[PDB]
């Protein structure tokens, strides 16, 4: 969903340690970056998305 | 998770410290030695009296 003016929160899964990516929207493209750290469990109960 | 400190041996005073994940909020831990005893291995080898 969009308003006129605001912050958006998506949730996504990567597998970067580093992750750096082109968000398209409607008709952005925004380019989002930042760093990801390593997840507590060693063993879980579902495949990687 | 593993973590490993070492707080000094003083009965009345806090040891507060923190463990940081790599992603995860930080926890905080508080220890505060309220008594310190120290009971060695006695053993009676006779009493004496007037």
């Amino acid at each position: 969903e969009l308003t006129e003016q605001g912050s958006a929160t998506i949730h996504f899964s990567t597998a970067n340690i580093h992750p750096e990516f082109r968000l398209q929207i409607c008709t952005s493209y925004v380019t989002c970056k930042g760093d990801c750290h390593p997840p507590k469990d060693h063993i879980v109960t579902h495949p990687q998305y | 998770y593993e973590h490993a400190t070492t707080m000094p041996s003083q009965a009345g005073i806090s040891y507060n410290t923190i463990v940081n994940r790599a992603g995860y909020a930080p926890l905080p831990i508080s220890i505060t030695p309220t008594k310190i005893k120290l009971i060695p291995t006695v053993n009676l080898e006779y009493v004496t009296c007037h």
